[PDB]
């Protein structure tokens, strides 16, 4: 018996250790009332979280508490994490050891913090602290290969090579949903749709999700768009008024391969996940080209795999042969690798318990972190 | 053709027209579309079922007035067509819009349909020799006469931020906010009717605004004049009925700077411009505080630089000098810009001429726009 | 649950312990919300090429005694029951007392406490 | 505690009874009956001296709590109704008079939007209040009013009175019973407005779209020969005894068009909603549309909602509201209460919850202390 919550910049993904799947998923949000001194009405809560809030989008103001894997409000952090153990899991902290996901290279604090509240407020019997990329290969059934997980919030690619990570070969990069979702905002307003408010920015991630697709040839792509409606796709918003798109479905996803677009200065999610590889030892970089894995939601854009692909095999040599790792569950595969990890009898030495922390402090989690 | 070219700010509350030559713009008049109000079937009422300017001024009580321009977006175009004409009639400027090239000053992030539709009217329309849309941002700084600087341009339909830095603007950095001068007048009637005078009719409206530019003064703090008891400053109307504004005065144009007291999701223009130089790179963010300029007609209320200084210090870091540099003619800025530029022999490359747009297609006004 | 939450977020700022977890935290009534229609009843055809008679349809002022089902028609009015009236009492500021009535004052103008400006 | 009364003043009529009942208990015109003033004082005044009407409201209160109810005003909370945007030395004045001179515990400023919202039991829904004055809409989204997107328009009772007013003498034919059998024209200057009121009620009723479209055009005949509809039977109406003014067919479905005309502005009771809810946010639009709901006495006029809810559907198919509005679908809420007493039953249903209610509302010990009443405006 043991809980699994990925604590994802764009949602939160919480369940029990051992299960298929997790129980409860819900937009990682804290929606506050645009509230003036006029008196509200009945069944009124101060702050709503996750679906409730997703729900009552029009009135309460969205403010995400994890800005691109740095908890910035820990106040509402708190309240997502009130809001995933006793009302979405029905199941007291105090019962259940809690593993947590943070992404690599994140300052020193957040883990220290994290920790510091599972362990007084909450008063957990033991937590691990895990990394989002060193889960997401048992989804696979893969002990050896890079993953490129790009999430809400950042894209991060950790090469593991037969169980054992190369640290200073990781790579952060800060481009991620969250600066797509701004970026498709802005070419819309362009064509004239204009969203600005933070609920809007909700219903553009929806816009976003459902019909923006990933180009093989971005030139060719974007002539085919000038000449040709065939592309251009209608969407119904909240509202009974439709938009059509056109050539922005494929031009938002475009700045994950070209950062210059967004305007970042930045090498592409295929640039990164290359450089990575060419950062770790010369021999195992083979089984690195044959095992990349594409892990979080950012890389559940259609035909992303075929461009990746595409990009890499360009900038690698002819000789070696680059196979992408796509499976059905990119979405939930940091919290199916945490299921897995949890329920694996050798993690129950691996836990950090409330006597060890105790007596040492909250820096004891930077020694048993990975 | 060599004949001067007509400079014309496209103002959503007021367009200033004249030529390149003038220090000044001659001809200013309000841009709004003056109707007469009871549906006219019988004669001996008001002829054409067209006033403009200053015509309207004269006999507004009677007519029905509807601003074409709304946040910076032309929503009639047929209303439109008719300002532009007015421009060009005996009443101002009184000449053919075919022999004399024309300068445009589009907001910034306007819709791309804005800028197509706007050209095709001035090409088709009118048979004008060349034309040339420009940023409302950029000429502001032409006529102060630095090449840095960050533009507070805060316009009746929109507020926007601007950083230029050597003559390069970071078109990431730009901030634009709909919460403008049109609203603060919109919000004054709701305040004014909460003191007891109701403006229901759209002409009763341009009073409000008239209102507002007469008496309004920015508090440096809010809390304190609110306790303090009001003198009730006596307004005169046109028709020559008194009214005791009191508490209103202050309490309305303080949605500007906190537009979330009325229920509005926006930054707020103290915020918009720090929030613009902190996008940009850190090495410029100390020149871009020394040199910040003020622009529109929505900066010109009693001790808005007093109040912007007090809270732009408390969110910019310690220690920093900052200067808010405010011109004499800020109403009348943004076109002085436009009439340097038009008279430096660089515009005749810069404007596109109308066999061009025949033959290069759409995109010609577009990529010429930088 | 709103006193419960204001009560249990009071107690906790009284307390002043920045909300320290000793112990572990946290029937319903449903109603259903009423069925908006789709087209309301339209103006009867009658009310058009009809005689309206003044003496069948109620005034404003009849119409409002009863406001529960304020109804336009007369047979509809039915008679209401009769209003009862106020025993007034004075008592001051400063002074507590002042004067009084009887509990008989239905058919007496008898004062148990007769205080008046005539009076003194 | 004791059940906390409610009290609605308004221009026209006041609304006054106790919490958690079906209907109120009294509902009276807003007036007081002075020595030597022939017609009586209006109690609601705007734009007037302090001390005026402070010594109205004093003198009104004091029937309200004495002759129409039975109750001491110190024992017992308050539950005052009064509308969104009400003139401020009013609402400061109408709380000074409660807190110092009846001295009663505590005053609770409901707007009486929200209050009608709580009626129906629905969370969000937009809400027209067709009042006396001003005809005032503001979308009420899950508590939380909507300042940012109100509306209103001077297309109320007052504006309906002066209208009946203006058509009644144009078309002047009253039997004064002194050889005026024969049409006599304008034998009295002025009518009082307690008689046109009266014949708005009883006479006067709210046409169809199709013949109301027509009634527009006819009156304007524009570049037409006699293109009206054939108008009901002329009403006799009796004026203080012996005079009979017989009241024209046309005045009857042609008085309250004013409402639903355009006039150029395009700016009617029907459009009011539409303005507002277009202005309101992308995520609320069709909940609000869905849960519409109307309040005031204006809207009990009989065919006024079949009216509206019908010139709403051909006002979206109008090129303005076809995009943003365009496929969306209109229901009205019927409240439990009538149209007059909704905006009172919430204030009911609202002090009934007596645990709430002595929170949320304003003490007098606080008052006293402070002497500052909390408003929507900045503190
Ligand atoms: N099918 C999809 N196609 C395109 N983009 C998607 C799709 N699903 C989600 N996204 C986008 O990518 C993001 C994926 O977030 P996800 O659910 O993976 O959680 P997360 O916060 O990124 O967690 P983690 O960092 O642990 O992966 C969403 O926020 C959304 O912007
Ligand atoms: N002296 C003034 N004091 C206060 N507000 C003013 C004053 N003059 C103009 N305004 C406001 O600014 C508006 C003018 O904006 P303007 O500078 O013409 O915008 P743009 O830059 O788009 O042409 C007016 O409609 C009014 O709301
Ligand atoms: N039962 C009714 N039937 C028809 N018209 C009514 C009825 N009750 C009131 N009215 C009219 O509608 C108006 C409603 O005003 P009301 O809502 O009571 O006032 P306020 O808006 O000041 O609160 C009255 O002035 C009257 O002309
Ligand atoms: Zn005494």
């Amino acid at each position: 018996a043991a809980l699994v919550v990925d604590n994802g910049s764009g949602m939160c993904k919480a369940g029990f250790a051992g299960d298929d799947a997790p129980r409860a998923v819900f937009p990682s949000i804290v929606g506050r009332p645009r509230h003036q001194g006029v008196m509200v009405g009945m069944g009124q809560k101060d702050s709503y979280v996750g679906d409730e809030a997703q729900s009552k989008r029009g009135i309460l103001t969205l403010k995400y508490p994890i800005e691109h894997g740095i908890v910035t409000n820990w106040d509402d952090m708190e309240k997502i994490w009130h809001h995933t153990f006793y009302n979405e899991l029905r199941v007291a902290p105090e019962e259940h050891p809690v593993l947590l996901t943070e992404a690599p290279l994140n300052p020193k604090a957040n883990r220290e913090k994290m920790t510091q509240i599972m362990f007084e407020t909450f008063n957990t019997p033991a937590m691990y602290v895990a990394i989002q990329a060193v889960l997401s290969l048992y989804a696979s059934g893969r002990t050896t290969g890079i993953v490129m997980d790009s999430g809400d919030g950042v894209t991060h690619t950790v090469p593991i090579y037969e169980g054992y990570a190369l640290p200073h070969a990781i790579l952060r990069l800060d481009l991620a949903g969250r600066d797509l979702t701004d970026y498709l905002m802005k070419i819309l307003t362009e064509r004239g749709y204009s969203f600005t408010t933070t609920a809007e920015r909700e219903i553009v991630r929806d816009i976003k999700e459902k019909l923006c697709y990933v180009a093989l040839d971005f030139e060719q792509e974007m002539a085919t768009a000038a000449s040709s409606s065939s592309l251009e796709k209608s969407y119904e918003l909240p509202d009974g008024q439709v938009i059509t798109i056109g050539n922005e479905r494929f031009r938002c996803p475009e700045a994950l391969f070209q950062p210059s677009f967004l305007g970042m200065e930045s090498c592409g999610i295929h640039e990164t996940t290359f450089n990575s590889i060419m950062k770790c030892d010369v021999d195992i970089r083979k089984d690195l080209y044959a095992n990349t894995v594409l892990s979080g939601g950012t890389t559940m854009y259609p035909g992303i795999a075929d461009r990746m692909q595409k990009e890499i095999t360009a900038l690698a040599p002819s000789t070696m042969k680059i196979k992408i790792i796509a499976p059905p569950e990119r979405k939930y595969s940091v919290w199916i690798g945490g299921s897995i990890l949890a329920s694996l009898s050798t993690f129950q030495q691996m836990w950090i318990s409330k006597q060890e922390y105790d007596e040492s402090g909250p820096s004891i989690v930077h020694r048993k972190c990975f | 053709i060599a004949n001067q070219p007509v400079v014309i700010d496209n103002g959503s509350g007021v367009i200033k027209a004249g030529f390149a030559g003038d220090q000044i713009p001659k001809y200013c008049f309000p841009n709004y579309v003056g109707r007469p109000k009871h549906v006219r079937v019988m004669a001996g009422a008001l002829e054409g079922d067209i006033f403009i300017g200053p015509k309207a001024e004269e006999h507004r009580g009677l007519l029905s007035i509807r601003y074409p321009m709304e946040h910076g977006i032309v929503k009639d175009w047929n209303d439109m067509e008719r300002i532009w004409q007015y421009v060009y009639s005996k009443d101002q400027l009184q000449t053919f819009s075919e022999e004399h090239p024309v300068l445009l000053t589009e907001a910034p992030l306007n819709p791309r349909k804005n800028r197509e539709r706007a050209a095709e009217v001035f090409f088709e329309t009118f048979n004008v020799p060349a034309l040339f849309i420009s940023m409302q941002a950029v000429l502001s700084l032409y006529a102060t006469g630095r090449t840095t600087g960050v533009v507070l341009d805060s316009g009746d339909g929109v507020t926007h931020a601007v950083p230029i830095y050597e003559g390069f603007a970071m078109p990431h950095s730009i901030m634009r906010i709909d919460i403008a001068g049109r609203d603060v007048s919109r919000f004054l009637r709701l305040y004014l009717r909460k003191e007891g005078y109701d403006f229901h009719s759209s002409s009763e409206f341009e009073i409000v605004k008239a209102i507002k530019e007469r008496a309004c003064y920015l508090s440096i703090n809010p809390q304190k004049d609110e306790t303090l008891e009001t003198e009730k400053a006596q307004y005169y109307l046109p028709d020559g009925s008194t009214i005791e504004i009191g508490p209103s005065r202050f309490r309305a144009p303080e949605l500007l700077f906190r537009p979330d007291l009325i229920g509005e999701e926006s930054e707020g223009i103290h915020e918009v411009l720090v929030f613009a130089i902190q996008k940009s790179d850190m090495d410029l963010r100390r020149t871009l505080f020394s040199n910040i300029v003020l622009s529109g007609g929505s900066t010109l209320f009693k001790g808005f630089g007093d109040r912007l200084l007090s809270e732009v210090k408390k969110l910019a870091p310690k220690d920093v000098k900052i200067r808010i540099s405010a011109p004499q003619e800020r109403l009348y800025s943004t076109w002085i810009g436009g009439s340097i530029l038009a008279s430096l022999d660089t515009f005749k490359k810069m404007w596109v001429s109308k066999k061009e747009y025949e033959e290069d297609g759409a995109r010609s006004i577009h990529r010429k726009t930088f | 649950k709103e006193k419960v939450e204001r009560d249990r977020k009071k107690l906790a700022r009284r307390r002043n312990y920045m909300p320290l977890a000793f112990s572990q935290h946290t029937k319903e009534i449903k109603i259903e919300p009423a069925q908006a229609v789709d087209e309301v009843e339209p103006l009867p055809e009658d009310y058009y090429t009809r005689p309206v008679n003044l003496t069948e349809v109620t005034t404003l002022q009849q119409r409002l005694l009863q406001p529960d089902f304020q109804p336009i028609c007369a047979s509809q009015l039915y008679p209401r029951h009769k209003h009862l009236l106020i025993k007034r009492s004075l008592r001051c500021r400063q002074c507590e007392h002042n004067l009084s009535k009887p509990e008989f004052n239905p058919t007496s103008i008898k004062f148990k406490i007769q205080l008046v400006a005539v009076n003194y | 505690e004791k059940t906390a009364v409610v009290i609605d003043l308004g221009e026209a009529f006041t609304k006054c009874g106790f919490a958690g009942e079906t209907g109120p208990r009294c509902i009276i015109p807003s007036v007081i009956k002075k020595a030597g003033m022939p017609k009586p004082i209006k109690v609601v005044q705007y734009n007037i001296n302090t001390e005026e009407l402070y010594s109205y409201l004093k003198e009104f209160i004091h029937i309200l709590y004495f002759r129409h109810l039975l109750v001491n005003p110190r024992d017992r909370r308050v539950v005052v109704i009064e509308s969104v945007l009400c003139p401020s030395h009013f609402r400061e004045t109408l709380t000074r008079v409660l807190f110092k001179y009846f001295e009663v515990p505590s005053v609770l400023l409901a707007p009486s939007h929200l209050m009608a919202l709580l009626t129906l039991g629905i969370n969000s829904a937009m809400v027209l209040d067709c009042g006396y004055r001003e005809s005032l809409v503001l979308p009420i989204y899950e508590g939380i009013p909507v300042l940012n997107c109100w509306g209103a328009l001077p297309l109320g009772g007052k504006a309906l009175h002066k209208e009946l007013e203006t058509q009644l003498l144009e078309q002047c034919t009253v039997d004064t019973g002194a050889a005026k059998e024969q049409s006599l024209p304008s034998v009295m200057g002025s009518i009082p407005e307690g008689v046109l009121e009266d014949i708005k009620v009883r006479t006067c009723f709210v046409s169809d779209l199709t013949r109301g479209l027509k009634i527009q055009a006819a009156k304007f005949n524009i570049d037409g020969n006699t293109e009206r509809p054939s108008p009901p039977p002329n009403v006799d109406y009796p004026l203080d005894g012996e005079k009979i003014l017989h009241v024209l067919g046309s005045i009857r479905d042609s008085v309250v068009e004013i409402l639903f005309e355009q006039d150029n502005e395009e700016k009617s009771v029907a459009t009011l909603i539409l303005d507002s809810l277009m202005q309101c946010p992308i995520d609320t639009r069709k909940q609000l549309a869905e849960n519409l709901v109307i309040i005031g006495g204006t809207s009990m006029l009989p065919g006024f909602l079949h009216r509206l809810l019908a010139e709403i559907r051909y006002l979206v198919e109008k090129p303005k509201y076809k995009k943003t509005l365009g496929t969306k679908t209109f229901r009205i809420h019927t409240p439990p209460a009538k149209a007059n007493c909704v905006a009172w039953l919430g204030g009911a249903i609202f002090g009934a919850l007596q645990d709430i209610l002595g929170s949320r509302s304003v003490s007098k010990e606080y008052y006293n202390q402070t002497g500052r009443i909390p408003d929507w405006c900045s503190l």
